[PDB]
């Protein structure tokens, strides 16, 4: 429905365009029109992985775009590639 | 609606045999079990319910020339009538072998699978049948021998003359009467309680088969090589009660329905007819491109189906009427069905009804052979 | 839509303009190798193959062993057996030949008696059988199917085509 | 006796090579052998399998460097 | 130099053929190596990479 | 992948399975008894509209569940609905039978059938926490020995590694499976025949089903997850295989 | 011990310990209860050999659960000292795991002994 | 000749009397399997005659364990004693259709005048009865069958594993 609408829309846009977020991943090709019903939710680790797949608390951010821009290697990659394509545009 | 719903062929029994089915013996007691015997030498005991086998005995070196199924009456013990059935195979290489079959009919038990007993012989055995209720089997070779199950030597000899015998059959009621077909084209009635031949009739052509009828005890039909099935009384053998005429090659086997009113005949031509006892013409003809030289035919035991063993190595079972479905039917539909049958019986002889009821498709070879036979008969008639 | 209107619209056209199912490739196949075909072989028999074998007097099991130098289990479907039975009285010898304790029959669930479609579908679904034939249409379809050995009858004994280890 | 003599000799030669196992001492399994078995009994494959070499090509090089 | 040494050419052609095979169909390699990271390349709903039996 | 990342649930093509989209996709089924993990898997938790209620989800591991592998590789018709009673032969543990319970939902049942005793005990505990599963510790070759407990199931799933797999399935499906009923066999050729190879084993077992009156609808070979496994989806026809 | 249900007879022990010794020489073998459990969880174990006179028996009786859960063959041999000598370490090992590798010289013996164990189960 | 047939149930035993037989030569046919599948065509074949329920859950558990091991129970012996007609112990035995070849001989030993049958036909009849279930009970009271299944399954499994409060 029409609350949390901006941040949910940004995250859906991100998941739709996720093939460009990382130059090592290269998902399969699908179109992925936005579904009819969905429910954003968090992943609960087991107590058996406190070292491996436990994430953190000061990095747990309430939005996938927020934690993406909180990451830093993605940030330098993004500014690098964006400067490249901007110079190519001008 | 009947001509549109006529669907006679229902299935076949597994993969069948290799070299053509020449012996068939149904179980007179139970309903599912029959035995088939190929000319290769292998005999099988089919469960018709699941359309599969129970065992498969490679039995002989030569062809099997007769099969019978039974229960022996041993004096050493009473064998299990219920967990086992018994088969009696009559070979070409002078042997009669009696086999057990383990049968899952009843579950009130839990070895001895095959070849209870063997009877060595002097001449090539050619036909076999078993005197019922007394377990005493007669085998027709070059002279017929009455064997007991518990005696390895043949108990008695029955022989009119020194000519061979092709086939035998006991009668159903008054079970001491035997009848025999011998290859000096002769029908000989034998008797057991006097232990002797009884009466001989010499026909023109050889009678390939005989079958008593189960509801009159002194009528029997003979499948005769001049395209005919002769329905004889016993006591007055100087004539025949009826003739059944509609074949074009040698009739190979005959059988009576256990109701005692219909005769099914399989021929050397690749076709199988059903007659009624009263009419003397074919009620129906069954035929397929895949069946050839139907060498044995056995009407079933509940009088609903017709097993037919051809010589391509397949034992196909058919319906006795091409409409009576196996499902249990409600009272409304059953009344409507009997009503339509009775009404068609009443108006049977109108020309339109007769045309659409008799228009059955026959293969072109049988059609052409029938019309050629009719031309030949008419020419003989005008000369006479 | 008149003819002159059609011509005008064609001229304006020229001037203006100037679930699914993808079957997986079998895990038996290095690019065309079909590495799931190791002896003893399993060979699907066809009607024309049986008849030409009768014509050229080669035995099925032993002539096939002479071809492949390995033990071969020939398999006959119900469609092929029905085609033999419908061919009937002139090919009685071929029927008694195909009815044999070593010819392991394998059933089918088809509405019809098209042996070509039965065999093509079998080979599409499994790719462990080698096909035995002499028919040109079935030959062309199976040659378009990748990685399936074809075994025709010809000359004095059988010939095998798409097997790597013919010798 | 021709079959017995030559077949037993062929079987024991293959068993000594190692291509035919112990429990397959029959002419049918001799019919069912293959090129992968023989190339597995070669020496460079045995050196790579026993682990004196990191790869098959490394095994080849070791053998021919004596 | 691949034309020079013949077995180097077969070696390199074989490893290239291995990469291309893995591109053609999904091959088996190892198993799961750590914890279940998830299907790293994505799940597709409407593909059905299964062999349908026809009649 | 981590224990904090937010993901977007979505309905799969199969009714009762979900996809968790994110940087990498996961397969997910709704948990029935929330708060716990039956074999230590990472569980997604959403919230739904009184204060809202937390609905927990679970993640199928395709390297464990041979049914996950079949969903993830892509099967046309998985015979397990959100309301059907399924039979599960060889339910070694919760690691797949709990997920089949979660996908048949709180209405339908699932008759877990196992033979040995130690996973029998752990299956007893897991099926005491779940309502839908009823556990049977009778041998899977003796349908007449556990015939008092199962009535007219809708589709059977088969993960027995025994070499008499087709016979076991024929017995259980003849006595318990409804007509026109789904069968899902998971064939493992290394346990059927170590001598002859995978495609021969698969074609042989498919023909055994075709003999035992199961029309095989389709077949998949779940490769990148498990070496040398097939799953055959078939339909018990019971009358007129044609 | 009925809890050690599949216990090998004499000839079966001889075959099993010979295969263990060859697998240790090739180093296709993982030794110890924790290392065997880790191989089983990894799913890379061919099969499992356990001791029977381990003091006590439960500390390795935890293994059959995972063993048939992932459907791995397992067997008990009488002497942990014999198992240690066959593994080729100076200490008595109570549980060893032959791992899976098909670029291995002893694949045929491994498959034979695994088949015989599976038949014993 | 399939005169009576037994059926075990989590809430007790049911003994049915067969009225009309499907013919055993066309038992593999489309029409006979479809009239097994349809309910209104089944009651022309099978009507209920007796239905004795178990007393309590512990008696149900013990009787299920005895059926599993293949023996006869006290309640089962009582039901068959009340229901089956005593014919002559040498010829013309009374035909009871059951589902277990292992259960066959114990029934035969306890009643020499009865004859067990577990055919493809008897399995087909028992299959139809199991399919139609509570619709065949004509309003006779039973528990919720599925709740009975769950309870008895858990009890039987806990018995075979020996679960423990420790
Ligand atoms: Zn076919």
């Amino acid at each position: 429905d029409d609350n949390m609408r901006r941040e949910v829309q940004r995250d859906l846009l991100l998941i739709k365009h996720r093939a460009a977020l990382d130059p090592k991943r290269h998902y399969k090709k699908q179109r992925w029109e936005v579904p009819e019903r969905f429910a954003i939710g968090t992943i609960i680790e087991d107590k058996s992985e406190f070292y491996s797949s436990r994430m953190n608390r000061k990095e747990r951010k309430s939005t996938i775009l927020e934690t993406l821009m909180g990451d830093e290697a993605s940030n330098k990659y993004f500014k690098r590639k964006y400067n490249e394509i901007q110079e190519k545009s001008t | 609606l009947e001509r549109m719903f006529a669907k006679p062929f229902v299935g076949q029994l597994g993969y069948g045999h290799r070299d053509g089915v020449y012996a068939i013996a149904k179980n007179y007691g139970s309903l599912n079990k029959l035995a088939t015997g190929s000319a290769d030498g292998v005999i099988k005991y089919w469960n018709m319910s699941t359309r599969e086998e129970f065992v498969s005995f490679k039995a002989h070196y030569g062809l099997v020339t007769g099969l019978c199924v039974t229960q022996p009456r041993f004096h050493d013990k009473k064998p299990d009538l219920k967990s086992q059935n018994f088969m009696l195979s009559c070979s070409d290489d002078k042997t009669v072998k009696l086999w057990s079959i383990n049968v899952d009919d009843y579950s009130n038990k839990n070895n001895e699978e095959g070849l209870i007993r063997t009877f060595d012989g002097e001449s090539a055995f050619q036909g076999i049948d078993s005197h019922r209720e007394n377990s005493t089997f007669a085998t027709g070779g070059a002279k017929i021998h009455l064997w007991d199950v518990n005696r390895l030597k043949p108990v008695s000899d029955l022989s009119w003359g020194a000519d061979n015998i092709t086939s035998l059959k006991f009668n159903q009621n008054e079970t001491d009467i035997l009848a025999s077909t011998g290859s000096d084209n002769s029908i000989v009635l034998y008797d057991l309680r006097t232990n002797s031949p009884t009466q001989k009739i010499v026909q023109t052509m050889r009678t390939n088969a005989i079958c008593w009828n189960p509801m009159e005890a002194f009528n029997f039909v003979t499948a005769n090589e001049d395209h005919n099935a002769y329905y004889y009384d016993m006591r007055n053998l100087s004539r025949s009660l009826n003739v059944f005429k509609d074949h074009v090659s040698a009739v190979m086997d005959v059988d009576f329905s256990p109701t005692g009113d219909e005769i099914v005949t399989g021929s050397y031509d690749k076709s199988i007819r059903i007659y009624k006892t009263n009419h003397g013409h074919s009620r129906e003809i069954y035929h397929t491109k895949r069946m050839q030289h139907v060498f044995q035919v056995k009407y079933s035991m509940d009088s609903k189906y017709i097993i037919s063993g051809s010589d391509d190595g397949n034992v196909r079972l058919w319906r006795s009427k091409a409409w009576e479905r196996s499902n249990v039917k409600t009272t409304r539909e059953k009344n409507k069905l009997e009503y339509d049958e009775k009404l068609k019986e009443r108006f049977r002889h109108m020309p339109e009804i007769k045309r659409i009821s008799r228009h059955r498709h026959v293969p072109q070879v049988i059609k052409k052979a029938q019309e050629i036979k009719n031309i030949e008969l008419s020419s003989i008639k005008r000369r006479e | 839509a008149k003819k002159t209107r059609k011509f005008g619209l064609v001229k304006r056209t020229l001037n203006t303009k100037k679930t699914r199912n993808i079957p997986q490739v079998s895990s038996a196949l290095f690019f065309q190798y079909n590495q799931a075909i190791k002896p003893p072989y399993q060979v699907l028999i066809d009607t024309n193959f049986i008849n030409f074998s009768i014509q050229k007097k080669v035995d099925i099991v032993r002539g096939m062993m002479d071809c492949l130098l390995a033990k071969c289990n020939p398999l006959i479907t119900d469609c092929v057996m029905a085609e033999l039975e419908k061919l009937g009285p002139k090919y009685r010898i071929a029927l008694k030949l195909a009815r044999d304790p070593r010819i392991k029959r394998l059933s089918c669930s088809h509405k019809g008696t098209y042996a070509d479609d039965c065999l093509v579908h079998r080979v599409l679904q499994h790719k462990c059988y080698i096909v035995a034939t002499n028919d040109a249409g079935l030959k062309q379809r199976i040659r378009k199917i990748p990685g399936i050995p074809l075994m025709s009858v010809g000359g004095h004994a059988y010939v095998i085509e798409k097997l790597p280890d013919v010798f | 006796p021709k079959r017995l003599f030559e077949g037993n000799a062929l079987i024991r030669r293959l068993v000594r090579v190692g291509v035919l196992s112990e429990d397959k001492k029959k002419l049918d399994y001799v019919l069912a052998l293959k090129v992968e078995d023989f190339l597995e009994r070669r020496l460079q494959t045995q050196v790579y399998k026993l682990g004196l070499a990191k790869s098959v090509h490394h095994a080849r090089v070791l053998i021919t460097q004596r | 130099k691949d034309n020079r040494n013949s077995r180097v050419k077969k070696r390199k052609k074989y490893q290239k053929a291995q990469k291309k095979l893995k591109s053609v169909r999904a091959v088996y390699s190892g198993g799961q190596s750590g914890v279940y990271e998830g299907e790293k390349t994505g799940i597709k709903k409407g593909l059905t990479r299964s062999v349908k039996f026809k009649n | 992948a981590r224990g904090g990342a937010k993901v977007v649930i979505e309905p799969h093509r199969h009714a009762g399975v979900y996809i968790a989209r994110g940087k990498e996709d996961l397969l997910v089924t709704k948990n029935m008894a929330p708060g716990e993990s039956v074999y230590g898997e990472k569980r997604i938790s959403v919230e739904e509209p009184v204060p809202p209620t937390k609905v927990e989800y679970r993640v199928w591991n395709p390297f464990r569940s041979k049914l996950a592998a079949g969903i993830m590789g892509g099967l046309d018709e998985l015979f397990i609905a959100p309301g059907k009673k399924v039979l599960y032969l060889g339910a070694a543990s919760g690691t797949s039978v709990s997920h089949v319970s979660d996908v048949v939902g709180p209405e339908g049942v699932v008759y877990a059938v196992e033979f040995s005793h130690r996973p029998g005990r752990e299956l007893i505990s897991m099926a005491k926490k779940r309502p839908n599963i009823i556990p049977i510790i009778e041998d899977a070759r003796h349908p007449q020995k556990y015939r008092m407990l199962i009535g007219m199931v809708d589709c059977v799933f088969a993960d027995v590694a025994q070499p008499d797999q087709a016979r076991i399935i024929a017995l259980n499906s003849h006595m318990f499976l409804k007509d026109q009923g789904g069968v899902v066999i998971s064939i493992k050729a290394n346990c059927i025949d170590s001598t002859v190879d995978a495609e021969t084993v698969f074609a042989r077992e498919v023909q055994k089903l075709r003999e035992e009156r199961i029309k095989p609808l389709e077949q998949l070979t779940l490769e990148p997850y498990e070496r040398d496994h097939c799953i055959v989806v078939g339909r018990y026809m019971r009358s007129g295989l044609k | 011990n009925p809890k050690a249900f599949p216990l090998a007879d004499a000839a079966l022990t001889q075959q099993i310990l010979d295969v263990v010794q060859q697998a240790a020489n090739l180093r296709q073998l993982k030794k110890g209860a924790n290392e065997a459990t880790k191989t089983l969880n990894r799913g890379i174990s061919e099969f499992i050999i356990m001791a029977a006179d381990c003091e006590p028996i439960e500390i390795l009786l935890h293994l059959p659960l995972l063993c048939e859960d992932k459907n791995v063959p397992y067997v008990f041999v009488p002497s942990r000292v014999a198992l240690g000598r066959a593994c080729g370490v100076s200490r008595p090992v109570i549980a060893a795991s032959i791992t899976t590798n098909d670029a291995s010289a002893i694949k045929t013996q491994i498959y034979a002994v695994k088949d015989k164990i599976e038949t014993l189960l | 000749p399939i005169e009576y047939l037994l059926f075990e149930e989590p809430t007790g035993y049911a003994v049915f009397k067969v009225k009309l037989q499907q013919d055993d030569i066309g038992s593999r046919l489309k029409e006979v399997q479809e009239q097994i599948n349809d309910f209104g065509a089944f009651t022309k074949l099978i009507e209920l005659v007796s239905f004795a329920p178990f007393k309590g859950a512990a008696e149900a558990l013990e009787n299920a364990n005895d059926i599993s091991e293949g023996l006869v129970s006290e309640s089962l012996k009582a039901i068959l004693d009340l229901n089956l007609p005593k014919a002559s112990s040498k010829k013309k035995n009374i035909t009871l259709a059951i589902s277990d070849k292992n259960l066959g001989p114990s029934i035969k030993e306890e009643f020499p005048y009865v004859d067990c049958i577990s055919n493809e036909l008897a399995q087909d009849l028992i299959r139809g009865v199991r399919l139609h279930g509570e619709k065949l009970f004509k309003g006779l009271q039973s528990g919720d069958l599925e709740r009975a299944q769950l309870g008895l399954g858990h009890a039987y499994s806990r018995a075979k594993v020996k679960f423990s409060v420790q």
